[PDB]
């Protein structure tokens, strides 16, 4: 098979099938049971591949009947049942048909009737089973189908018969599904496996190329009936419709629909569905007696059959249900189609007379199945739901103690439930298709279903009302998806038909019925009645959730799914809906809530009220602006609008109910705020005030009663321990506050200033602060009980206070902003970063933006150039709605809330720290820390917060008392404590300078490192806004002192004219005020206050149920602190611990020394996991912080001392860990003054001398040495070269963060949108100063114009000792780089190189480097008695030293070494002399490395002779290296050229003489072998890889390579021996002289004896060349180009073997000879040399190589057709051909 | 998802 598919047989493969081969393939194919199936497949595949390489010779395969045996073995005889054979049969038939005669024979024998029988046979099911449980279901059926599809696509005549056989398979499935005698297994028959495989097959066949020719043929041959009938098959199982087989049938039908656009698939399904729905009408008819389910009266009455549900006669209605389910799982699949045309034909089919007959019967089926499912479910319930009645018991007594009945009922109910689910999916998707003429009737029938479900009433015998309520819930559950889309927008067609047809009056009648219980109780009393049915809350939850969607004007009016204009009004629909809903809500407004489903009821009821209260404005405005279908719509058009006087009185009286809901169901409070807000936005401030004052009076009394609840318990009447502590948390007042405060806070957040002024004027803040002060003792006690239980009302209060002072801040900032703005035509301007201009908006845009900003809207929309822009005043960004480009904006500048007074702040801070002491709760800690963060932004209060020892509490906090934002927030608080006026000033200077100097990027598309946009003062102040908010006064002082507006160069000299326009330009209203920094003023370091040092020290001590601030967190925080503030770095570096301050402390030691020693090293037992990395971060921060010498010098000194300590440590894993960690710190810190210090401190020396103070034999030595080399390498080179925005209750290294980012986050949290107001006040203040200074500097400028040895020997020795030791894990490469970087220094280079050479020579207790050199003995590398290397170790020391020397080349020691243990071109001579020394001369490896070194360096008599001896007696690499060395040296000198050539010639002569002393033995032994194959032992010493032949050839090659020797006796011997060898039988016997023969040609035939030898050895030189791939005309044998008789044919063929294009040749199959003559005979030779591809007119495509070969074959035949008279057969031979002497005709 | 009550 491979050869047939391979060239080099394509010429000649025709003669495979005229051999015996087909007679043996015929037997393998004929005996697929004796030979394996794999072998059968292989044989068929071979024939197939031959038939595709040479289809002509398919006729020969037909002549000998191999194809006729294949047909019989693949069709008539049983196919061997395996995946590959089935997968291959159609490709075989694609071959056997290829001759047209084969096609006839193939179609003669009914091939597809046999081939497709495979799919209905259990013998082949194991072949069909998915392989690996990974490939698709039916993968083998799909593959077979695709193969058959290809076969038909090539041979279209078969299409008609294939689909004829396909329909027969479907028909056969139907028969095996129709008769009773078979039973589907999971007589048993695998009907679902057959169905699945057939459907996957027919899917591939029908829909592969999407040609639609197969779909059309199949549909026109009536195959869709047999297809769609498979769904309805009686004996298919109950679980069929959900199964893969059903999906496969649906997939086939969908494929037909999509690929044919044919309605016929749905029509027939509907016909059969209509047939099935008509069968199960007994499901619609109830018992008409005390009775339960019809399914359970058909089951129970099925005699005593063990499994009735498995028989279609035992359970006709259940099997019919499953048939319906199968049909309905196909219409779902065909509706899930996005082609508007397929969708349109789906709608058309559904809206037909048959479509609507089916849809009516499906609607009645739906209501029957909801009834039956709720009955069977209630019967399966364990005698709880029914009222002790024989409702369905009479049939359960036939069915049958409880488990068995429930376990028979359960299958039935799973059939009903799943059918219903599928049918609801169909109706829902049909609504989508209907919406997006016949659609209108489909929607009519679906809304008639909705009406039927809502107005359905059960039989009077129903035992309990819960059967109707559970029906109603499902009905209400079903109308909501069908009236409203996902995203809650309605379909106006469906609302139209739901209104006109009915279902709105029935929806609200179902509400009235559910509350009144059928009229037993009025609706206004129903909800509160004790005997309300159990399921009336679930119904009312679903009803309210539906009506919430129905009432919302923002979706009912704005729905994308509106009808077109030409009639429905959504306005009158909302009028009638809001009017109907309001009364029902009245009937539920204030009554107490239900046990379950009472908070969802309340929340949807409040949402309905909100929508109504918002809508009656909009609805009234639009109302003012303003056969059956028309009549009903007109009736509902005359709809009374909901009275405006009724919503008024409602909003008046609603608050008692709102507060009842807040007492019963706190979680509703978020919707009550919104309800109150809409009533407020309906009514005036006179109503806002009444609301807020009433809420505040509720808070007031609840707070004053809790203040009276916590008076200290002097008299002991109550327990005073458990009761008082839990009374604060559990009194009703303390449940009220938790919602009255939260409501007041939400109201405050919306109504910012009215509610601020009311909270101020009520004094409620005083009372709340007093209550906070009073609670603290109770909390502390509880902590002393170890039973803290936090009063939940604490978090609302702190949040209220938070938003009160946020609000006061902003108003003051806004007030002084208003004081600096004209209220008329405030100019908004948008920033052009590219030009740097604040360009104005149009007047209409400016007025719109201003008006909507003044309203306080978060965003404003406007259009410019038809582009849509929106501004976001949270961010002050204009977004282009098309592109999303965000651009900055500004406002161009030209009820006073006192806020929390000093006493309040002091008390609040004390209460906060008390709450931090007792870990009150996560959310309460979050609120109190947020409040502290807002308060402590004044340093006075940060000092207060830090003097009460709160950082200790914060460090003590456990993970039980932690929250997402804890560590950010704590970091910000600590920064607020650290930022004293002076440290804040210096840090603000740093931030301002950094931001002005660096063109920072932003989320406003401000180009990074821009020079226009990134540098404007008006933008930089916007970036620095967080800094202005941090402290505006200090920020003014800093910006006035550190900023100056730039002066642009003098445009033109001359005062009269140029300066007039330079004042016009620089000072113009529209200008580009770029910024320059002032030169740095020599700021002194701010002295750190002592309390800030009792804050920093407590964290440093915290370095020394899990803790919430572990060491890792503290280290990160400290790193940030050090990065931002340099005082912190100096303090930490100076700091030191004290004896017995912590368990880990042994004596007075620095913080840094501890971090390096105790925390930094990796240790296998965790305390905190990532402490090492963060400690590394901390130390890197401390180093990077310049801090002059205070931090850097201390750090370097401590690192050094730490290295020393780790060294002197006793040998242990702990020492190694410490050392490695310290080296990593050094590397990190290094990666420039720190490097200056490392040099000054001698850290390079210590690192190098690390070896000395380590064990060389330790296992962990290589890792620590690698670690110490890493900074040595770097240093030698360098020398010698979270925060949640809103509290959860309210709502519904460069890794180190910079100071500006922290301030930004703080600003966001504390004051999200009020930052800009400050940026503006500060901007005005600053600019009124910087422009003055710009004009003064400009005047000054005009006036001035008008007036006009790294390492010492010892350390290097230790490095060489590392070079000596044998450690695989040791990074030799790193050591080599270190040594090279050290050897850039000349003195160091000299010492190193010389020492290495001395080590080499000598090669040929700390120093106890034992090496496992030998099997029995471990040898010490150093024998010290004057230091010797044990000769067993020498080859290793040599190897390492040679590597090092090669690296240096690419770019005393002993006495020092014992002093330790007791505690290019000049040395080329020595290296060459080392070739003589035995350890090197033995080893191939060492010799090669030495030769490599010599070659690299190369870029006297004895030394050159040593080199020549190497090649003479020994490594292809070594050979090349020796050649290079000799060549380069020869180029070095002429006298050395001569001496080397002489020595090489002498070596060659000696080698030849020894060779001749070998060939003489060979010849003699060949004489003695013959004179009485060749394995003469004399041949062995020529076969040898190291034979003198090899050496001789190598030497000769080098001699020639130098040319730009008397050996006639050897030549004669070689000749004689070759002749004797050739005389012998064996041919390859010559090859043992190939190298010597090569040598002869190398010597002779200089760039003749050679020719004579080659002739007398012709077949030998041919064996040479034939074996050689050396190209004849580039090697030495080129000379014989001209004497050609001396080569073999195939040698000359190998030697033998214009841009060329591809080129077409158009010829006719019947004229090829003459068509080619016409096309080509005038073509040029170079056009012929193009690659020809042949096209035969109208013939199919074929292999161009095969088509050319065929063309050549036909031509080579026609040459010898007598009709052309070109060639005639020799009258003697009669098979040859010569020129026809009769071609003159 | 409204028929989950039976299942």
């Amino acid at each position: 098979k491979k050869a047939i598919q391979d060239p080099a047989f394509s010429d000649g493969i025709r003669h495979v099938m005229d051999g015996s081969l087909p007679t043996s393939l015929k037997h393998i194919i004929s005996n697929a049971e004796y030979y394996g199936p794999s072998l059968f497949l292989l044989a068929t595949e071979v024939v197939t591949v031959f038939v595709f390489q040479e289809p002509s010779l398919l006729s020969s395969l037909q002549d000998n009947g191999l194809t006729d045996v294949m047909l019989h073995a693949l069709l008539i005889k049983d196919v061997p049942a395996t995946r590959e054979v089935l997968g291959s049969l159609p490709n075989v038939f694609s071959a056997l048909c290829l001759n047209a005669r084969g096609l006839q024979s193939f179609v003669q024998c009914q091939p597809f009737e046999r081939l497709f029988k495979v799919l209905l046979s259990p013998d082949y099911l194991p072949a069909m089973r998915r392989r690996r449980s990974s490939d698709p279901l039916g993968d083998t059926a799909s593959n077979l189908g695709s193969a058959v599809d290809e076969l038909m696509r090539h041979q279209p005549t078969l299409k008609t018969d294939a689909t004829t056989a396909i329909i027969k398979l479907l028909e056969e499935i139907c028969n095996l599904g129709r008769d009773p005698k078979y039973i589907c297994q999971k007589i048993p028959i695998p009907l679902m496996d057959y169905i699945l495989n057939v459907m996957k097959f027919v899917e591939s066949i029908l829909s592969n190329n999407t040609t639609d020719d197969h779909c059309q043929e199949f549909v026109n041959q009536k195959g869709l009936l047999p297809l769609v009938t498979i769904l309805g098959l009686p004996n298919l199982p109950i679980d069929f419709p959900t199964s893969a087989a059903c999906q496969a049938v649906a997939g086939v039908c969908k494929s037909i629909l999509t690929l044919s656009h044919e309605p016929k698939v749905l029509q027939e399904g509907l016909l059969q569905l209509d047939s099935i729905l008509s069968s199960l009408e007994p499901l619609h008819r109830p018992i008409e007696s005390p009775g339960g389910s019809v399914l359970l009266r058909e089951l129970a009455c099925a005699g005593n059959v063990a499994d009735a549900t498995l028989s279609a006669q035992a359970t006709p209605l259940l099997h019919a249900l499953t048939a319906a389910h199968a049909y309905i799982m196909m219409f779902v699949h065909t509706c899930r189609v996005g082609q508007s045309e397929i969708r349109s034909i789906s709608v058309n089919q559904w809206g037909s007379q048959l479509g609507l007959s089916v849809l009516s019967k499906l609607s009645q089926l739906y209501c029957s199945l909801v009834w039956e499912s709720t009955v069977l479910l209630s019967l399966c319930t364990p005698n709880s739901l029914p009222s002790g009645c024989e409702f369905g018991q009479a049939d359960m007594q036939k069915l049958v103690a409880m488990a068995a009945r429930i376990k028979q009922i359960k299958p039935l109910l799973s059939a009903s439930s799943r059918l219903g689910r599928a049918l609801a999916e169909l109706f829902g998707l049909l609504v989508k298709l209907c919406v997006g003429p016949a659609a209108r009737s489909t929607a009519s029938a679906l809304t008639k279903l909705l009406t039927k479900g809502l107005s359905w009433q059960p039989p009077p015998y129903t035992p309990t009302p819960r059967f109707r309520l559970t029906f109603f819930i499902c009905s209400v559950g079903f109308t909501s998806p069908m009236l409203f889309d996902e995203r809650k927008y309605p379909y106006h067609l469906m609302l139209q038909k739901f209104l006109c047809s009915g279902g709105h009056n029935a929806l609200f009648e179902t509400f009235n019925w559910a509350l009144s219980m059928g009229g037993k109780v009025p609706v206004s009393e129903g909800l509160e009645h004790s005997d309300l049915p159990d399921g009336t809350g679930e119904f009312l939850d679903a009803w309210l959730m539906l009506v919430e969607k129905m009432v919302n004007p923002t979706t009912v009016l704005e729905s994308p799914h509106s009808l077109p204009a030409k009639q429905f009004s959504a306005l009158r629909f909302l009028v009638v809906t809001q009017k109907a809903a309001f009364t029902c809500i009245k009937n539920l407004w204030n009554r107490k809530p239900l046990k379950v489903y009472g908070g969802r009821m309340a929340e949807s009821m409040l949402a309905i009220l909100c929508h109504i209260l918002r809508g009656e404005p909009v609805i009234r405005e639009r109302l003012s602006k303003e056969e059956e279908e028309a009549k009903c719509l007109e009736k509902f058009q005359d709809a009374d609008p909901l009275e405006q006087d009724e919503l008024h009185t409602f909003t008046d009286t609603m608050l008692p109910g709102c507060f009842h809901l807040l007492d019963e169901l706190p979680d509703t409070v978020y919707r009550v705020c919104d309800l109150i807000m809409t009533a407020i936005k309906r009514n005036g401030a006179d109503y806002r005030d009444m609301i807020l004052k009433q809420v505040v009076n509720q808070v007031w009394e609840a707070a004053d009663v809790l203040i009276k609840a916590a008076l200290p318990l002097t008299t002991s009447d109550t327990k005073t321990v458990s009761e008082w502590i839990s009374q604060m948390a559990t009194l009703p007042q303390a449940s009220n506050l938790a919602t009255r405060i939260l409501l007041l806070t939400l109201l405050f957040e919306e109504l910012k200033l009215p509610c601020a002024w009311v909270v101020e004027s009520s004094g409620i803040l005083n009372v709340l602060i007093k209550l906070l002060e009073v609670v603290q003792p109770c909390l502390q006690a509880a902590k002393e009980q170890k039973e803290v239980q936090t009063p939940k009302w604490i978090t609302p209060v702190l949040l209220l206070i938070d938003f009160y002072e946020k609000t006061a801040i902003s108003s003051k900032r806004r007030a002084q902003m208003t004081k600096y703005l004209q209220s008329n035509s405030n100019n908004w301007r948008w920033f052009d970063d590219r030009s740097g201009r604040w360009c104005s908006y149009s007047a209409s845009n400016n007025s719109t933006i201003d008006s909507a900003w003044k309203s306080g809207e978060t965003s404003v929309r406007f259009t410019a150039g038809r582009r849509r822009y929106t501004v976001q005043f949270t961010t002050m960004v204009q977004v282009n709605e098309e592109t999303g480009n965000r651009r900055p904006v500004m406002l161009t500048l030209l009820i006073l809330i006192q806020g929390l007074t000093e006493d309040m702040v002091t008390v609040l801070i004390r209460a906060c720290v008390s709450m931090l002491g007792v870990p009150v709760d996560p959310d309460t800690l979050h609120a109190t820390l947020r409040l502290c963060l807002r308060l402590t932004r004044d340093h006075k209060y940060a000092m207060m917060f830090a003097e009460l020892k709160s950082t200790r509490m914060i460090l003590n906090l456990t993970q039980s008392s932690g929250f997402n934002g804890f560590t950010p927030l704590v970091t910000l608080l600590l920064r607020h404590i650290i930022e004293d006026p002076c440290t804040l000033r210096h840090t603000m200077e740093k931030v301002v300078r950094s931001a002005a100097t660096s063109g920072a990027g932003s989320t406003t598309s401000g180009v990074v490192s821009g020079s226009l946009g990134s540098r404007e003062i008006n933008y930089i102040l916007r970036v620095l806004g967080p800094a202005a908010c941090r402290n505006p006064d200090i920020f003014t002082e800093v910006a006035n002192c550190c900023i100056r507006i730039a002066l642009p160069a003098p445009r033109g000299s001359g005062t009269a004219s140029d300066d007039e326009f330079e004042n016009l330009r620089i000072k113009g209203p529209n200008a580009v005020q770029l910024v320059k920094t002032t030169p740095l003023k020599p700021s002194p370091l701010p002295v750190i206050p002592d309390t800030i040092k009792e804050v920093i020290y407590d964290m440093l001590n915290a370095l020394a149920s899990k803790p919430l601030m572990p060491t890792s967190t503290i280290l990160r925080l400290l790193a940030e602190l050090v990065r931002s503030y340099v005082g912190i770095a100096t303090l930490i570096a100076n700091y030191s611990y004290t004896v017995g301050q912590s368990e880990l402390i042994k004596e007075d030691c620095s913080v840094l020394a501890f971090v390096l020693d105790h925390l930094l090293p990796h240790t296998q037992n965790a305390e905190d996991k990532d402490t090492p990395a963060l400690a590394r971060l901390f130390l890197a921060s401390l180093a990077a912080a310049g801090s002059g010498t205070d931090a850097q010098v201390a750090l370097v000194n401590e690192v050094k001392a730490a290295l020393g300590r780790a060294l002197a440590m006793a040998e242990s894993t702990e020492k190694h860990a410490r050392l490695q960690a310290v080296m990593c710190i050094i590397s990190t810190i290094m990666e420039n003054n720190i490097i200056r210090l490392f040099l000054k401190k001698g850290l390079v020396n210590d690192l190098a001398r690390v070896p000395h103070s380590l064990d060389l034999s330790s296992p962990n030595m290589a890792n620590t040495v690698n670690a110490a080399l890493k900074p040595l390498e770097t240093l030698s080179r360098i020398v010698n070269q979270n925060i949640p925005t809103t509290h959860p209750l309210m709502v519904r290294l460069s890794s180190i963060p910079t100071a500006l980012t922290r301030w930004t986050e703080e600003c966001k949290v504390l004051d999200a949108e009020s930052m800009h107001d400050c940026v503006s006040v500060v901007k005005v203040s600053i600019v009124n100063h910087l422009e003055f200074l710009r004009d003064e500097e400009l005047e000054e400028r005009r006036e001035k114009r008008r007036k006009q040895l790294l390492l010492d020997h010892e350390a290097l020795s230790c490095l060489l000792v590392l070079l000596f030791v044998d450690e695989p894990k040791l990074n030799t490469s790193r050591l080599h780089r270190v040594l090279r970087n050290l050897c850039y220094h000349a003195q160091t280079r000299h010492w190193v190189i010389r020492s290495l050479l001395s080590i080499l020579q000598r090669s040929s207790s700390w120093l106890s480097v034992s090496m496992d050199a030998a099997l029995g003995c471990r040898t010490n590398i150093f024998q010290i008695q004057t230091v010797h290397i044990h000769p067993q170790a020498a080859p290793v020391v040599c190897r390492h030293v040679l590597d090092t020397l090669i690296q240096l080349a690419k770019v005393d020691f002993w006495d020092l070494l014992v002093k330790l243990d007791n505690m290019e071109a000049s040395p080329l001579g020595q290296l060459m002399n080392m070739l003589s020394h035995p350890v090197i001369r033995r080893s191939s490896l060492l010799t090669e490395k030495l030769l490599r070194l010599l070659s690299l360096i190369s870029i006297g008599l004895t030394e050159n002779q040593l080199q020549l001896s190497v090649e003479v007696l020994t490594s292809e690499e070594g050979l090349e290296d020796a050649a290079n060395v000799l060549l380069q040296l020869s180029r070095g000198d002429s006298g050395t050229r001569d001496t080397v050539l002489k020595l090489l010639l002498n070596g060659a002569r000696h080698l030849g003489y020894t060779l001749c002393k070998q060939i003489g033995t060979l010849l003699a032994e060949l004489r003695e072998y013959n004179l009485e194959e060749l394995q003469l032992p004399s041949m062995s010493m020529l076969t040898s890889k190291t034979s003198t032949q090899k050496f001789f050839l190598r030497v000769l090659q080098v001699i020639i390579q130098l040319r730009d020797l008397s050996l006639d006796e050897l030549w004669d011997m070689l000749g004689e021996c070759l002749k004797e060898l050739e005389e012998s039988h064996d041919q390859h016997a010559v090859l043992v002289l190939q190298p010597a023969v090569e040598a002869f040609f190398l010597v002779h035939a200089t760039e003749q004896k050679f020719l004579r030898f080659a002739e007398t050895h012709r077949t030998v030189l041919n064996q040479i060349l034939r074996q050689s791939t050396t190209h004849l005309a580039d090697g030495p044998f080129a000379v014989l180009v001209d004497y050609i008789r001396v080569l073999d044919f195939d040698v000359k063929r190998k030697y033998f073997r214009l841009r060329k294009e591809d080129m077409a040749v158009h010829v006719r199959r019947d004229h090829v000879f003459e068509d080619s003559y016409r096309e080509l005979h005038r073509k040029s030779p170079e056009e012929m040399k193009n690659r020809l591809y042949i096209v035969f007119e109208g013939e199919e495509g074929q292999d161009a190589g095969g088509l050319l070969r065929e063309w050549y074959m036909i031509i080579s035949r026609e040459m010898f057709n007598p009709m052309y008279a070109l060639f005639r057969t020799s009258p003697g031979d009669r098979v040859t051909y010569t020129i026809n002497p009769s071609s003159h005709c | 998802s409204l028929w989950d009550r039976f299942s």
